[PDB]
């Protein structure tokens, strides 16, 4: 999971 | 907004929808090239191709279950091309990159077009 | 093999189908929330869920153009996962994140609980 | 494009  | 991404989530779809047309399952249009037919998920194949998005949208066209190409259409261009449409991935050959490279130009895969043009380009 | 691979390709068709989601073009089935309806593709739930992934390879199920889930599940997480099966996006928040990772263990969406249950962890 |  990321920050987009 | 402030969402999070999960990187492989847009992989992971586009595994199973391949893993879905592998198994034959909720394919809903079979498409003809001369003596070959292609088993697919209309909403993938317009996902992937300017033709299909056209094709599927039309009022009457969105209905049928039988797609007829153009009898110029090479059989394994188009399947080269669908197996590009579920995987990312492109078998570009010596030998195919002609049949691949026409077929992605009537099936309005405008990045196939631009990856052949590149690849026939460096060969002259 | 010696395929080339093009990295935006399952991104472009995720979008794609969202597209054709908000579009409502070839949606085949209605997911029935309690008092509220959703639109989708079974074949991107299938790719996105565990628990429609059962649902519509089953024999009679695969045929249903509603299905109605459990009156526990809050409309706003399905509503949440719905977007983030389209998207990769989740929009996760301290007042919804309870009924995300309920909805999610409900729907079987693996990564999505794993998230919630870190961000949960965190904030304890 | 790239060589996966
Ligand atoms: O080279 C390409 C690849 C491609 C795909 C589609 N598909 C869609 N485009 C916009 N909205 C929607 Cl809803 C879809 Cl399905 C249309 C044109 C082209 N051209
Ligand atoms: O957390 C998750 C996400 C998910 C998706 C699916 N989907 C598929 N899996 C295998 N082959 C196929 Cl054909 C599909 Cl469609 C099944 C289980 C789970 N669990
Ligand atoms: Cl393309
Ligand atoms: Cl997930």
């Amino acid at each position: 999971w990321v920050i987009p | 907004d402030s969402c999070i991404q999960f990187t492989r989530h847009a992989s992971d779809v586009l595994l199973n929808l391949n893993r879905l047309r592998s198994r034959d399952i909720l394919t809903d249009v079979v498409i003809v090239v001369s003596r070959e037919q292609f088993r697919a998920h209309k909403t993938v194949l317009m996902a992937c191709s300017g033709l299909f998005y056209s094709i599927f949208t039309d009022q009457l066209k969105c209905n049928l279950s039988v797609i007829n190409l153009d009898p110029e259409i090479n059989p394994e261009g188009f399947c080269i091309l669908l197996d590009f449409m579920y995987t990312s991935r492109l078998n570009l050959r010596e030998g195919n990159i002609m049949a691949v490279m026409a077929t992605a130009m009537y099936l309005q895969m405008e990045h196939v077009v631009d990856t052949c043009r590149k690849f026939i380009k460096a060969s002259e």
